[PDB]
RNA sequence: CCGACUUACCAACCCGAUGCAAACUGCGAAUACCGGAGAAUGUUAUCACGGGAGACACACGGCGGGUGCUAACGUCCGUC
RNA sequence: UCCUCCUAAAGAGUAACGGAGGAGCACGAAGGUUGGCUAAUCCUGGUCGGACAUCAGGAGGUUAGUGCAAUGGCAUAAGCCAGCUUGACUGCGAGCGUGACGGCGCGAGCAGGUGCGAAAGCAGGUCAUAGUGAUCCGGUGGUUCUGAAUGGAAGGGCCAUC
């Protein structure tokens, strides 16, 4: 499961997730799945999503996952009170903003690519729409 | 020095007919001839470092230099500006009185001497040799010496490749095996 | 710290003293420095003493 | 249930804000011993009738106007006082 | 001894392409702030000194944020 | 209690049992000045010598160094080396910065007397920012002050310091 194998700082603030992405354009494959929502996606549910897709393409051609969760976020346990410092690091996620390409496949019919990333969106909880290389 | 007087009449002459150089002064020539003894045992009794300067000075007939640690090594036990062995550098007429007695007294000595390695250069026309013992000079009395020592020979010159400076050498028939 | 404290008294017939701090162990032997003294209006040597 | 004990935070310190900074601007008037900028190190230097402090403080050494330019191939910022 | 083949694997540096950063910057606004000149408007709206205070439990709303679960009619800051 | 960074919204300031690290010193040289010098790392060739010691050359160009955290600085170097020294001086100080205040900080220039330099000049500690504690009380030295009738003295003041 996605971590960087190491950090500089543990802890990091909320921040916002404002804007519009940038890798808006397929570049190793010839078909991907973008996002068109906003949120946040755990390493779990890009994890999931990847295994969807290779079982129905039986490991056939080649498949880039574009995002990575870089960003720890951190809970606090069951019935404790607010305050006595910032609580402990429970998972990774990426920030997702429209448009960013969130996996590439080629290597398989455009007919079956589609139905790959049908049942991999089915996992992601942000809406998603499939996308061509374009020339130029 | 004689070994100065055979360059400026003959290797310089010689070379320029080989390579057909335009200018005497793109001749290749040898500019300091430097000796390292790297002492490393000064680490336990510093009399030894004194000791290997000895000898080196009897051999170059000048003072060594003492060379300190550049930085600590703990993979040797060594501080920064411990001591850690002794260079001299010869340059002009002692270089060439040096140079002399090398080729025609000293390397004769070396035992089961077949010649040295026609290789040993650093890609850019400088050569570098090693010496097993100190008894390949005669200004060292066999009958006082404490410890065997070795020492690093070399020399620089202005040539730009080892093609060039291999032809130097054996203008002064420097025994190449 | 090791460091400690010594006043440096003038060698001229003045009672004029500066302070200082002084490495008692490795630094055994005693501090003298020429240093104004603003009695006499002159440099003049002045020499460690107990503080 | 029972209530639980929270942790302790190790963290929790910081040092006094020292008001660094540009205290006279571009075309601004000043006079000999105005202090003109507090700095960590010289993130400005001294130009024409400026003084650097032992702390790298840049004052006025004489009265006039203060200028702002970059000079020099570093593309470095000094600062000088124009008379009036 | 030196060492050859091969890989069900991993593979730094360098090179080409693609992203992320409160504690990265070879870039870099809008605003805000400091100084100067000018017109109009404003019951001197400014500063100094002196007499009398009260207050030092704040609340919500917008915008920028830390914490929390981008939970709270939660909590702690900036500005209106 | 003190220092550095973020939060902190491109002037200053800005809270939380918010996120991260340090100090409670060292140095008569690690200070002053004059003269000189320039790093890490890696690749080649060399006695013992090895992934890593000293030596020569090349690439590289500050990715090193800074007495100790972090930030900002530093080639004119503030980094490294050597000679001579005690300015780690005494009395002051135009004018500013920062604090509610007590306070803290920067500083050209005057007077005296010094050190380095041929000289111009530089020096009132250390690349800067932490290394600290009011008043009372008491001790030590000095002094052109005071001295309970008078001459002293005690005690007090003033100056240096504990
Ligand atoms: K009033
Ligand atoms: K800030
Ligand atoms: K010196
Ligand atoms: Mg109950
Ligand atoms: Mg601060
Ligand atoms: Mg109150
Ligand atoms: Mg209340
Ligand atoms: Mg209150
Ligand atoms: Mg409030
Ligand atoms: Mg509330
Ligand atoms: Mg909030
Ligand atoms: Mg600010
Ligand atoms: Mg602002
Ligand atoms: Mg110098
Ligand atoms: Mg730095
Ligand atoms: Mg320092
Ligand atoms: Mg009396």
């Amino acid at each position: 499961m996605l971590q960087p194998k190491r950090t500089k700082f543990r802890k990091m603030h909320k921040g916002r997730n404002r804007g519009l992405a940038q890798g808006t354009d397929v570049s190793f494959g010839s078909f991907g799945l973008k996002a068109v929502g906003r949120g946040r996606l755990t390493a779990r549910q890009i994890e999931a999503a990847r295994r969807a897709m290779t079982r129905a393409v039986k490991r056939q051609g080649k498949i880039w996952i574009r995002v990575f969760p870089d960003k720890p976020i951190t809970e606090k346990p069951l019935a404790v009170r607010m305050g006595k410092g910032k609580g402990n690091v429970e998972y990774w996620v990426a920030l997702i903003q429209p448009g960013k390409v969130l996996y590439e496949m080629d290597g398989v019919p455009e007919e079956l690519a589609r139905e790959a990333f049908k049942l991999a969106a089915a996992k992601l909880p942000i809406k998603t729409t499939f996308v061509t290389k374009t020339v130029m | 020095a004689k070994l100065h007087d055979y360059y400026k009449d003959e290797v310089v002459k010689k070379l320029m007919t080989e390579f057909n150089y335009n200018s005497v002064m793109q001749v290749p020539r040898v500019e300091k001839i430097t000796l390292n003894m790297g002492v490393g045992e000064a680490i336990a009794d510093k009399k030894l470092l004194d000791n290997a300067a000895a000898d080196l000075a009897a051999i170059s007939g000048q003072k060594p230099l003492i060379t300190k640690a550049r930085k600590s090594v703990a993979g040797f036990k060594i501080r920064q500006g411990y001591p850690i062995g002794c260079k001299v550098t010869l340059r002009g007429e002692r270089m060439w009185e040096f140079f002399e007695r090398l080729i025609t007294i000293a390397v004769p000595r070396i035992r089961d001497f077949r010649g040295l390695s026609a290789k040993s250069f650093d890609g850019r026309g400088n050569y570098s040799m090693g010496v097993r013992e100190q008894i390949i000079f005669p200004e060292i009395d066999y009958d006082k010496v404490d410890r065997v020592r070795g020492l690093d020979i070399t020399i620089t010159t202005t040539a730009k490749s080892d093609e060039e400076g291999r032809a130097l050498l054996a203008a002064f028939d420097f025994p190449f095996r | 710290g090791i460091r400690e404290k010594i006043k440096l008294v003038s060698s001229a017939g003045t009672g004029h003293f500066y302070t200082t701090t002084k490495n008692k162990r490795t630094k055994p032997e005693k501090l003298e420095l020429k240093k104004f003294d603003p009695v006499v209006r002159q440099h003049v040597i002045y020499k460690e003493a107990k503080i | 249930a029972h209530k639980k004990a929270g942790g302790s935070t190790r963290n929790g310190r910081d040092s006094e804000a020292k008001r660094l900074g540009v205290k006279r601007f571009g075309g601004e008037s000043v006079l000999a011993g105005s202090i003109i900028v507090r700095q960590r190190g010289t993130k400005f230097h001294a130009g024409a009738n400026v003084g650097c402090g032992r702390d790298h403080t840049l004052f006025a050494k004489a009265d006039g106007k203060v200028k702002f330019e970059v000079k020099g191939p570093k593309n470095r910022k000094f600062i000088s006082i124009e008379a009036e």
